[PDB]
């Protein structure tokens, strides 16, 4: 069966440039496969970057000599695989990659229309965060008050943040608000709990913030 | 505003397959003596072999998928068969024998047998006592001297090829009928996968022996320019991988000792072929090599794996591993009989980056199951005295090891078995498809009222 | 380049439903060189019909398409729990590919009014040189709800931001949270700080606010 | 000029139109293993009287060329008249008209010789 | 409309002269026991050429419809336009006809194609 | 009911029915199959 594996994330500044990887087991060949290089911005929609069939490099006009996009046919040690470049990077190229195979074989296919084709396979992707920022641990300030409270965790890079209250006591009616990308070009989010009131006075509630990139721990206790 | 407008005889064709039929021409036709080989009834050869190139026409070219081959796979067998069944039976061999290592002055550490067995003749009551010499290959023991009996007698039937028939590969070009033709992949340096980007159609192949052969190609053609490395997918070791010479390679096959042929009569209508008492000197089959031209191929195919397998590493030849002897040795008809050859000094070697021959040791067997399927065996008759077969090598047939240490040495031996790949190594270059000559495209026009 | 413009841009169903999602082009595509995808959050988008309304081998049956002129139309007849997810059709007719704005299609619920509180920049924040106050929405069916800050009976805008919970298996409904964010010495420059709420479920918008101290 | 079997291929319609009667020629050509050479050409007059029959009951009754009283509709393949003939070759368009050719000949059959065949005992049997 | 094939069988002609290209089209279709599936289709291109050699060498030469300049003898079972085509069916008339129809049909071969084809060349010599 | 002719006894008559019978048949004895030699590519399977 076909698997599309691609390289690990990478974390980069703008300016910069990047190569990505596309393990293609399966694959027979890239002579009867097509490469195509699809880019999904966070939460919205995908985009056409290039491709590579007949061992034609290809290029959006939008990305039109940005980018450069190889393959390689298989080594007797591994499969064929196609690389994906990126140069010049901004803040707007922050998104998720993928690699596409499809079969190029049969001409009625209509899974390919002269070049412009659709995607069979696909592999798990490539996360490329491009931000001016450097690693930085979060300030963790509390969210104080049946009622709700919470943690607000602002000014951290780069993502994830894990949390955790009460050392894990708390569960449920815990929402962990995704991040969201501040004008600082850093990260923040908030955490919130429904608890009942009559209880606030009796149990103390604390929220467990852990950042692994700057290696950073800190417990906020949330006094109403 | 567009209409539909249908065109007739439109340059327009798809892909499928049919039934196609051979062509032997004419002159090894005359080989005759009742069926020599194939060619009985088969059709003959175009004069002037038309090939008609075809322009601005991609087409993709498989030879793995190419269904062309199953069908040679099975005519061979077939026709063999159609030769078998009018010829003489031997199931009636299956008998005790009383044999005994052949008559030579000691230096051994055999496998000839001076055989004296009860036997039967044409009329049905009386009998007969007759001696013959069997290699070891064809018999077995059972347990005062020793006796033995045929190899084939708890498996299959066995019947015998009669002497009229021959074993000779016979030149076939294979055809296309109407409506459909067959597509002739021209390019210097070809893969045989992916696209061709020369594209040529004709009616029918070229002259192609179905040489019925192991471990070895003979006769066949020849490829272009550089060597050429043809493979399905090169990462699986366990598929086979073809290649295909620029340059001939010569071989001289002998079978040295003189035979002859004691004709006993099993009959009425039927009788055996048998193997006389040597005359002279007694030898054994053996084929050379230019060991020059050998070291100096082995040198310009090391330059062309470097293109597809690292640009400088090792590469080492080693004999092979294991199977039946159709296999692990090198089987082919050479002129009435089954040789059967030790290659191992051959890949003897190890290469990295930057006057005299060779010669192999051969063996001799009659009773064959070639193809495997039981329940029917077949006995080639002995041929008398000398045999010596010339052969011009065109490919060759590989598989590759396994993980063993990381980007350290790769090792190659022989392999195939599956005569599927013998068709493979002439119909690389083919392929069939079917044509749609109605076609439907819009233009301004419209008919009547 | 091809605009897909897709519709619904979110759709609610149930097991069993029957539903359409549609997709409509910018021009016409005869060819019917139009693809069908669904992804599930996170994991690699799988490739449902091609040329309209080509199955791909091993999609279920339950999948067709429907191509006529510039609509598109993508159907599920008896919705699965594992069919869930967002759904995207994309176009090859022309160079590049393009693909749709894609359409969540989301569990059926209740309508639930939002739970609403407000919560004032921490005492640690203003002495760190900023101040972020939030506005937490939860528990909302449906995801359609829109917030803003109002300050001396006065917009704010442009310093707001948003983010959204995804689907509760247990309770099928979301949360939103927005965080306001301006300078220190902006947050002391008005007494009156208030959060105002926009919701189907409310019979009439239900603002949330606080005075300085309170 | 002669290009033989097949040879007008990847030249485009406009000009590939000339090869017609050349590859309507070549359609037709005029104990086992003699087996073999006997089933070969029995589809060769299958397929030749196939392209006739749909040839006759089309509109059309003649060889290598017809018009239609069938519109060239928006949902087929829609291109101007460069676009078809002069830009595209007779694979690359028979691949896009592969899907609506069936919508096409229902069109051909039934709306002109079951009509204006039917119009001709009609508009004679005076 | 379409009742399939031999649809509107026991209708009369006037109203089931509209299978014509229906069951025109449907009438062509495209070792021991081989030969059971071998010699079924064998009998279908040989009527099917039998009709388009009559068919050719009567004055027509086209599908599904034609007319004739043989007149319609009054002892060739003598009924009126409505008692042919309306009120009787093809297998009802075809039992009243079918003593005649050799009768009919060396008119149809001799009387228009070895006379009305003769006269062409005559009155094309020029 | 189904006969060519009734009068005639000698003709068979034929039977449809509208309800189908169940019938289970079994040997209940437990074989064995004995593959004896009389090839080569003979051999005949008897009753053990």
């Amino acid at each position: 069966q076909i698997h599309l594996v691609q390289s690990g994330t990478e974390v980069k500044k703008p300016g910069s440039s990047v190569t990505v990887s596309c393990k293609a087991y399966g694959v027979n060949t890239f002579g009867l496969y097509a490469v195509n290089w699809v880019r999904q911005a966070p939460g919205q929609s995908l985009e056409y970057i290039g491709q590579i069939w007949r061992w034609k490099s290809s290029a959006s006009h939008h990305f039109r000599g940005r980018v450069l996009i190889s393959a390689v046919d298989l080594t007797g040690s591994s499969p064929p695989i196609s690389s994906l470049e990126i140069k010049n990077l901004t803040s707007d190229d922050t998104a998720v990659y993928f690699c596409t195979t499809t079969s190029t074989y049969d001409r009625w296919s209509g899974l390919h229309h002269d070049g412009v084709m659709a995607f069979s396979s696909w592999g798990q992707g490539t996360l490329i965060s491009v931000s001016a920022a450097s690693t930085k641990g979060p300030s963790v300030f509390p969210l104080a008050p049946t009622a709700a409270l919470g943690c607000l965790v602002k000014d951290y890079f780069p993502e994830p943040v894990t949390v955790s209250w009460n050392s894990g006591a708390l569960t449920s009616g815990v929402h962990t608000f995704p991040a969201v990308l501040q004008s600082s070009g850093l990260y923040s989010l908030s955490s919130v709990v429904t608890v009942p009131s009559s209880s606030l006075g009796t149990q103390t509630y604390i929220c467990n913030v852990n950042h692994k990139p700057s290696n950073t721990k800190v417990d906020k206790r949330v006094e109403p | 505003n567009l209409w539909v407008t249908v065109y007739y005889g439109v340059p327009v064709w798809k892909d499928a397959e049919t039934t196609l039929f051979c062509a032997s021409d004419a002159k090894a036709y005359e080989t005759e003596k009742h069926n020599v080989w194939a060619t009985h009834a088969c059709v003959p050869t175009d004069p002037n072999p038309q090939e008609i190139h075809l322009e601005n026409v991609t087409e993709e070219f498989n030879m793995w998928k190419n269904n062309m081959v199953e069908q040679m796979h099975t005519d061979i067998i077939s026709l063999w068969d159609q030769s078998l069944k009018p010829c003489v039976k031997l199931t009636p061999l299956c008998v005790t024998l009383q044999c005994t290592n052949v008559t030579n002055n000691i230096t051994d550490d055999g496998e000839l047998k001076n055989c004296s067995f009860n036997m039967t003749t044409e009329l049905r009551d009386k009998k007969q006592k007759v001696y013959s010499l069997f290699y070891r290959l064809d018999v077995v023991q059972i347990n005062s001297n020793k006796e033995y009996r045929l190899i084939n007698c708890n498996t299959s039937a066995i019947t015998q090829a009669c002497p009229k028939v021959s074993f000779e590969p016979i030149p076939i070009h294979y055809c296309a009928p109407a409506g459909f033709a067959i597509l002739k992949c021209k390019d210097k340096k070809f893969n045989g996968t992916g696209p061709c980007p020369s594209v040529s159609t004709v009616q029918c192949t070229h002259g192609i022996k179905p040489v019925v052969s192991t471990q070895l190609l003979l006769n066949g053609s020849l490829a272009e320019e550089e060597v050429m490395i043809r493979s399905e997918n090169i990462t699986n070791n366990a598929k086979n991988i073809l290649v295909q010479f620029n340059t001939p390679v010569q071989i001289n096959c002998t079978r040295p000792n003189n035979n002859t042929r004691k004709s006993i009569r099993i009959g009425p209508g039927q009788a055996f072929y048998a193997t006389g008492d040597i005359i002279g000197d007694i030898r054994q089959a053996h084929c050379n090599v230019s060991k020059a031209t050998w070291n100096e191929t082995l040198g310009k195919v090391v330059k062309q794996l470097r293109k597809h397998f690292g640009n400088n590493t090792i590469i080492r030849f080693a004999n092979s591993s294991g199977g039946d002897l159709e296999v692990t040795t090198h089987s082919f008809n050479c002129g009435g009989e089954f040789f059967y050859c030790n290659t191992s000094g051959l890949f003897n070697s190890t290469w990295i980056s930057n006057n005299d021959s060779i010669t192999l040791p051969c063996r001799i067997k009659q009773i064959i199951n070639m193809w495997q399927r039981i329940g029917q065996a077949m006995y080639a008759p002995p041929i008398q005295g000398v045999i010596r077969c010339v052969s011009n090598i065109t490919g060759l047939i590989l598989t590759r090891d396994g993980g063993s240490t990381n980007s350290t040495t790769e090792t190659f031996r022989p392999g195939g078995g599956d005569m599927r790949d013998n068709w493979r190594s002439e119909l690389y270059k083919y392929k069939v498809v079917k044509i749609e000559p109605l076609g439907v495209a819009p233009t301004r026009c419209k008919r009547r009222v | 380049d091809i605009q897909m413009t897709q519709s619904p841009s979110t759709l609610s169903a149930s097991t069993g439903d029957t539903v359409r999602i549609s997709c409509r082009a910018s021009q016409s595509i005869t060819g019917n060189w139009v693809a069908w995808y669904q992804q599930r959050p996170g994991k690699a988008p799988r490739l449902l019909i091609y040329r309209g309304a080509a199955l791909l081998g091993g999609v279920p049956s339950r999948f067709r398409g429907s191509a006529a002129g510039t609509d598109f139309t993508l159907t599920i007849g008896n919705l699965q729990a594992e069919d869930f997810g967002t759904f995207y059709c994309q176009q090859y007719d022309t160079y590049p590919g393009t693909f749709g704005q894609g359409t969540k299609v989301e569990v059926k619920r209740t309508v639930a009014a939002p739970s609403v509180f407000i919560f004032p920049p921490s005492d640690e924040q203003l002495k760190s040189g900023t101040a972020s106050v939030v506005c937490l929405l939860n528990n909302f069916y449906p995801r359609e709800a829109k917030v803003q800050w109002k300050v001396d009976n006065a917009l704010q805008s442009g310093n707001s931001q948003e983010s959204v919970t995804e689907q509760d298996s247990k309770d099928s409904t979301y949360s939103l949270s927005s965080t306001l964010t301006l300078s220190k010495a902006d947050y002391e420059k008005h007494k009156v700080y208030a959060c105002e709420v926009t919701h189907q479920g409310l019979s009439s918008p239900v603002t949330k606010s606080f005075n300085r101290g309170e | 000029v002669f290009l033989g079997f097949l040879g007008a291929a990847g030249s485009t319609m406009g000009a590939a139109s000339m090869t017609l009667t050349v590859q309507a020629r070549n359609l037709l050509s005029g104990t086992v293993w003699g087996i073999k050479q006997l089933q070969a050409r029995v589809l060769a007059v299958e397929r030749y009287l196939r392209d006739q029959q749909l040839l006759g009951i089309w509109g059309c009754s003649g060889k290598l060329i017809c018009c239609t009283n069938v519109p060239w509709n928006s949902s087929w393949s829609n291109r101007n008249l460069s676009e078809i003939w002069d830009n595209m070759t007779w694979l690359q368009w028979d691949k896009e008209i592969s899907n609506y050719t069936q919508i096409i000949y229902g069109l051909l059959e039934e709306s002109q010789n079951q009509q204006e065949k039917n119009e001709q005992d009609l508009l004679a049997l005076d």
